[PDB]
């Protein structure tokens, strides 16, 4: 098929994951925090610096060629995989951790779509060895509170990161056919 | 026994809800029938399946229906005699996706628009993953056939779809389906019969009307009955609310009558009159017809000659020659004569230029019929000419 | 008249670009007031250099994207009588809002009798459409039936009207959107077209 | 004349961080007075310059003239990392013979300990969990100046200490979700808070009923009572001690109901069941005795076929799992007419192995659309067992 129909449904994935990841954003703030639906709370961050940022430039986002972006996405991606399946574990709720497993197989089959289509592009790159320190990512001994914070600002990442990507892809399809 | 495997590889998938993957069974085997279903996604292998026993057709294939990705499933035939696979197949999700019916179904009147009737629906949780094509359906309550929508006029996904060019006062029905864009999958059920009816549409269509020239007897003013038949219901396009008529007399003088009920009671004179009826709608009024009586002394004026009437198929049948200069209207009536019983004159309307028209009625066989055709000219009408004809 | 607490709303007409938006007082006041706007943006400072067509537009120019900072600003009124201020903080995505496209054109077809060709264009201050992919909203309805119908479009710059009637004449109103970022703009300022009738 | 009692001395105090729980311990000088006076000694605690919060005594008397060394504890109602605390004792001797006056002893000199900072935790206390409707207050240390403190869209007023710190009145709290309610207190630039738990004791479990599949094991199920409030890690443990074996099994933590499982022992016949209830908040026991020959509950036999010789009609054999070579069995037999008639019958047993059965029939006809089915039971007056497949596997007529 090439990358014409590999494109247009990893777009199109993208776009499900997204409504999908904004029906569990809105299910997981109502369910956890009451200080944390109703109200702003904004806090400064100073617990979560490990995690990718998704703070980038124009001219430095208009610079990469489907090369740089797609390996930067590939390790967010893995990292933020990562980060959901401690989530996973960390939570107790029949409904909301059976739709969070169906959200993170979701986006592990996206990520093995995004996968065979950089093998499909023709780029002497498959698959560099990544991270196999954060691999595991055990729950360290930390407090409630800060903990949950922890995921609030992961979710808000994912989300960012999820935009993010859907914006370069968009770029790319615009860069790449016309 | 041959393990038999399965073949025509031939099944659907659901819109996220569980789904089961068909296969043939095929002969007589009775050897521990039970096959198994595998799945893979070319980086990860999903948990295999087992046949039921009762029905060993179709089990799960998914738990998570995910779309967009390749699924590439094969039944293995296992018994005694050996093992063996399947031909496989390679398909995505997102094409056989069985989308559910739009619900909420309703049709409006806007603005009194008798051409135009739209209708809205709401489109399903697919609608932001594939592109919906619609083909709407639409019938008469009475009429047992359907008429169908050119699919090329819906084609593309929409919310609201307005019907043009319908008939008047007639209810319709409307159900819908979808599917995907290009064609590449299964249809959906049929949605739930939503009811619904037309606008007004005033009848453009004079109704009927005659008159009697029964012998008054209080020197001069004669009553005469105004008799007129009831519009049809396609011919009325609406509930008729009341009739309007228009008496025309002497210069500078005229009445008219806004009874409800189908039955006016008029005086009359030595002079010649001019009656029009107007039926009013609730818009209003409709097209108005022409009439004149004579009466006074007017003479047969051309009667017409030649009358036959014999059946001949199942119903009865009127026949006459084309008199003279030419005709306007035509009318003929009829009743049943048998010995001392009051026959009402049941009657008709006609065009000029047609000389042969079957009665509609409830006439029965073994009964005498006694057709009068009476014409219809510009200045009165002319002579009665009656014939009698049976049935069967 | 003292000052009165002010209206504080931002709109972000170029998403790429930066943002501008102004202060007003509710009830007005005889005399000339002094206001003083400044941003904080967590840990930043902003200038904002002043130069627009109408004043208390100062145009604060973006810097980073994407960056997952909710923006904050505080204004200060001055007066005779006394002062008083007002801080609003929002986000990078709320406030996203394009501007409504002008040429808006439609053009009957002279094979079928029922079709109308619609062809507008994109607003000249939005950047380019085809690097962010807008969504257009178009809204056909006849001059007598008060009753519009919403139908929700696609990327591109046509669309083939099939429910157009055959005697009667339309006027489309079509709006801006960005693909997943902002809320809907105004609609179009007029539209008049004819279908084709033979004779 | 006068008599003044001695000034009291501190000896050694401490504390314990975790709990919150002030120790306090002195020695009377006890041998320098050989008659048995009654001694009152009353302790006072003050906080924050000397506020005087509540005031206690404990009337005690020597011990023929011998220094007795004695501990004394006290719970304070806020945790100790929240202000600094002295401590102070005096006494009054009490003597029977003495018709002086007799004024109450000197205040000892003044004794405070000091919390040290040594983690960055600044919010006290740490995921602690007291009864529902209980007082807690909290206590936020910090260098700078806050704003409020509330738990949920409430903004409680606040009350200053000392030394830049603020703690909070909360009386009668309502009862918390699955997840702890969390308290904050609103800073400049910052925000510290931390998570506190409120739950009900664990109810006693109602409906013990235990049954047997085989006299192999046991397995138990019942039901909970009022809700913990406490999902989690800090979940109920149910645990089941045994009377003379000592056995005991633990429960694995995973629901609506649940069943345990508890080996057999041979030659035991007699177990008080007890059920202990693990919880922070309370505990509870219930026990309930048990007969394994009183309560036996048999199987489905599966695996049963229909055949036999030219002989006498079918005898039936079924394939029932499980150990019963010592007691015999009681599985009622019922054949079906042509959806006319269905007759009733016992038949009895001995005990058989992990094999087939043997069951004899006598006086059958023929074919005249037959069926069969099976249900089995136990000789002890209990429940019956499930239904099996129907079969109509009949021998051949005339
Ligand atoms: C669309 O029409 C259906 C049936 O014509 C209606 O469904 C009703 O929905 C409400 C609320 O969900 C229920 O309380 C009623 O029992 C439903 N049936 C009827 C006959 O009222 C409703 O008018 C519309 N449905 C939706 C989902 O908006
Ligand atoms: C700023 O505006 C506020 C409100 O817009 C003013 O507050 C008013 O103060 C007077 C006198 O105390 C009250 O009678 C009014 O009810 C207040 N208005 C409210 C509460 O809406 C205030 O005076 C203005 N000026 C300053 C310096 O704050
Ligand atoms: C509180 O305890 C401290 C102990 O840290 C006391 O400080 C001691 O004071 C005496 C004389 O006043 C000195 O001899 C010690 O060296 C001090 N100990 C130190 C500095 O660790 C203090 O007096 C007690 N009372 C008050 C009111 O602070
Ligand atoms: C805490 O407050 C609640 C109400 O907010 C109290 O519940 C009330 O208790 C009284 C009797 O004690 C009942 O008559 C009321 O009907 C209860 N009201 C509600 C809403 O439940 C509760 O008793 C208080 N607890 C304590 C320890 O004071
Ligand atoms: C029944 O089993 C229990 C198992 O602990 C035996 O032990 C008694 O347990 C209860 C618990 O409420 C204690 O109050 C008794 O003091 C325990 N008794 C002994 C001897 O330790 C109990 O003895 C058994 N019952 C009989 C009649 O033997
Ligand atoms: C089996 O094949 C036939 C075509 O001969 C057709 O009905 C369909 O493709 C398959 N039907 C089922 C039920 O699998
Ligand atoms: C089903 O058939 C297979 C075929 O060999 C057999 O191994 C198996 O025991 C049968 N029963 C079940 C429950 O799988
Ligand atoms: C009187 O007129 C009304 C409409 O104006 C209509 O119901 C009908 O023609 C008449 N009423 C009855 C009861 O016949
Ligand atoms: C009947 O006559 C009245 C005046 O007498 C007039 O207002 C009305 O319009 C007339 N109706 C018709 C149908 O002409
Ligand atoms: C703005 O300017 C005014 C005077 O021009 C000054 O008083 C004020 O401190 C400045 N800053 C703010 C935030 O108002
Ligand atoms: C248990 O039941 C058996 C037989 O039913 C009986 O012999 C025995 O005494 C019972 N045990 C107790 C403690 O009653």
């Amino acid at each position: 098929p090439g990358p014409g129909p590999s494109i247009q449904k990893t777009y199109d994935l993208t776009r499900y994951l997204e409504h999908q990841l904004r029906s569990l954003a809105g299910t997981y703030l109502n369910y956890l925090g009451p200080p944390f639906n109703e109200p702003d709370f904004n806090p400064p961050r100073l617990g979560a610096e490990t995690l990718p940022r998704a703070t980038v430039d124009l001219e430095v986002w208009r610079s990469l060629n489907d090369k740089l972006r797609l390996t930067q996405n590939y390790e967010a991606y893995s990292h933020l995989l990562c980060y959901l399946r401690g989530l996973n574990r960390q939570a107790a709720t029949a409904e909301l951790r059976r739709s969070l497993a169906h959200f993170c197989t979701s986006l592990q089959g996206l990520l093995g779509s995004i996968a065979g289509v950089m093998a499909a592009l023709g780029y002497p790159l498959p698959q560099p060895l990544p991270g196999t320190e954060p691999t595991w990512t055990p729950g360290p001994a930390h407090s409630d509170f800060l903990q949950k914070m922890d995921d609030f600002w992961l979710l808000k990442e994912l989300q960012t990161w999820l935009w993010r990507s859907a914006k370069d892809f968009n770029r790319l399809k615009k860069k790449m056919q016309p | 026994l041959p393990p038999e495997k399965p073949k025509n590889l031939s099944c659907i998938v659901n819109e996220g809800k569980k789904m089961r993957c068909e296969w043939d069974g095929g002969r007589e085997t009775h050897l521990e029938t039970n096959f198994t279903l595998k799945s893979e996604w070319a980086t990860h292998k999903f948990a295999d399946c087992k046949a039921k026993r009762d029905t060993p057709t179709s089990c799960t294939v998914d738990y998570s229906t995910v779309y967009f990705v390749n699924i590439e499933v094969w039944v293995e035939a296992e018994n005694a005699l050996g093992k063996v696979t399947s031909d496989h197949i390679n398909f995505d999700p997102v094409y056989k996706v069985k989308p559910n019916p739009p619900h909420n179904l309703s049709v409006i009147n806007s603005e009194e628009l008798s051409s135009i009737l739209k209708l809205t629906w709401t489109n399903p949780s697919i609608k932001s993953v594939i592109i919906l094509k619609y083909n709407i359906q639409y019938r008469t309550k009475d009429a047992s056939t359907w008429s169908q929508i050119p699919p090329e006029d819906t084609a593309s996904t929409r919310s609201s779809f307005t019907v043009q060019d319908l008939k008047p006062f007639t209810e319709y029905v409307f159900r819908i389906r979808c599917m995907k864009e290009d064609g590449k999958g299964y249809w959906s059920d049929w949605s739930e019969e939503a009811s619904g009816i037309t606008y007004e549409d005033r009848p453009s269509k004079a109704p009927s009307f005659w008159y009697k020239i029964d012998p008054s007897h209080t020197q001069g003013y004669r009553t005469v009955q105004l008799v007129w038949k009831t519009l049809p219901p396609f011919e009325a396009n609406g509930k008729i609310l009341d009739y309007e008529v228009t008496l025309t007399r002497w210069k500078s003088h005229l009445q008219n009558y806004t009874v409800n009920a189908t039955k006016l009671t008029v005086n009359l004179t030595n002079d010649r009159y001019l009656a029009t009826l107007t039926v009013r709608n609730l818009v209003g009024k409709s097209d108005a017809a022409v009439l004149t009586i004579p009466a006074c002394d007017f003479q047969a004026t051309h009667p017409v000659m030649d009358l036959k009437a014999f059946p001949k198929d199942n119903m009865l049948w009127v026949e006459w020659t084309t008199p003279r200069e030419s005709v306007k209207k035509y009318i003929l009536e009829w009743c049943v004569l048998s010995d001392k019983a009051p026959c009402i004159t049941d009657w008709q309307q006609e065009d000029g230029t047609v000389h042969r028209t079957y009665l509609r009625g409830n006439l029965a066989e073994s009964k005498c019929y006694l057709i009068t055709v009476t014409p219809v000219y510009a200045d009165g009408p002319g002579s009665p000419e009656s014939i009698k004809a049976y049935l069967k | 008249l003292p000052p009165r607490e002010p209206v504080l709303s931002c709109r972000s007409n170029t998403y790429p670009k930066g943002f501008y938006c102004s202060w007003h007082l509710p009830t007005p006041t005889y005399i000339p007031n002094t206001f003083n706007v400044t941003v904080l943006h967590g840990s930043k400072i902003m200038v904002c250099e002043k130069d627009p067509a109408l004043k208390n537009r100062c145009h604060i120019r973006y810097m980073h994207l994407f960056s997952t900072i909710k923006y904050k600003v505080s204004i200060s009124v001055s007066n005779a009588l006394g002062h008083n201020a007002t801080a609003i903080t929002f986000d990078e995505f709320t406030i996203v809002k394009p501007d409504p496209p002008e040429n808006v054109v439609a053009r009957p077809v002279p094979s079928n009798p029922r079709r109308l060709e619609v062809t507008w264009q994109t607003p000249s201050t939005w950047p380019d459409p085809e690097s962010f992919p807008l969504k257009f909203f178009l809204r056909y309805r006849p001059l007598i039936l008060d009753q519009w119908q919403h139908v929700e479009l696609s990327d591109g710059t046509a669309h083939t009207i099939t429910d157009a009637y055959a005697g009667k004449e339309y006027i489309i109103q079509v709006a801006a959107k960005d693909n997943e970022i902002g809320t809907w703009s105004d609609w179009s300022v007029a539209a008049h077209a004819t279908p084709w009738t033979e004779e | 004349v006068s008599l003044i009692p001695d000034t009291p001395e501190i000896l050694n105090l401490s504390a314990d961080f975790s709990t919150s729980t002030l120790y306090l311990k002195w020695n009377d000088r006890g041998s320098v007075f050989p008659h048995r006076s009654n001694v009152i000694w009353e302790i006072k605690v003050l906080r924050k310059e000397s506020m005087e919060l509540v005031k206690l005594v404990t009337h005690n008397t020597t011990l023929n003239g011998k220094d007795t060394l004695h501990h004394w504890s006290w719970a304070s109602d806020m945790p100790l990392e929240c202000a600094i605390h002295f401590v102070e004792i005096r006494c009054y001797i009490d003597n029977l013979h003495f018709s002086g006056l007799e004024e109450w002893s000197d205040w000892s000199p003044v004794k405070n300990i000091s919390w040290i900072p040594d983690s960055q935790t600044k919010v006290f206390p740490q995921d602690k969990v007291i009864l529902v409707g209980s007082d807690i207050t909290f206590c936020c240390v910090s260098q700078e100046k806050v704003l409020s403190a509330l738990i949920g869209h409430t903004n409680c007023p606040l009350i200053h200490l000392d030394g830049e710190n603020v703690a909070i009145k909360i009386r009668n709290i309502s009862v918390s979700a699955s997840s702890g309610t969390n308290v904050v207190f609103t800073t400049e630039d910052n925000i510290f808070g931390t998570v506190i738990f409120a739950g009900y004791p664990p109810d006693t479990p109602q409906q013990l009923n235990c049954e047997t599949h085989d006299l192999k094991e046991i397995i138990c199920s019942w039901n909970p009572g009022r809700v913990t409030a406490l999902v989690g890690p800090r979940a109920t443990s149910y645990t089941l001690v045994e009377s003379f074996s000592g056995k005991y099994v633990r429960l694995k933590r995973a629901n609506e109901s649940y069943q345990l499982l508890f080996q057999m022992l041979p030659n035991q016949e007699i177990y008080n069941f007890t059920l202990n209830a693990h919880n922070p908040l309370g505990r509870s026991q219930s026990t309930i005795l048990v007969n394994i020959t009183e309560k036996v509950y048999p199987h489905t036999p599966t695996s049963f076929k229909v055949k036999d010789i030219n002989s006498t009609a079918v005898k039936l054999s079924w394939h029932l799992p499980g150990n019963f070579a010592k007691i015999n069995f009681l599985c009622e037999i019922e054949i079906k007419k042509s959806n006319s008639v269905q007759e009733q019958r016992n038949v009895t047993i001995k005990g058989v192995e992990n094999s087939s059965y043997l069951v004899a029939l006598d006086k059958l006809n023929p074919y005249t659309l037959y069926t069969f089915r099976i249900r089995c039971s136990t000789e002890t007056f209990w429940k019956w067992s499930k239904w099996s497949n129907k079969k109509q596997h009949l021998t051949t007529e005339a």
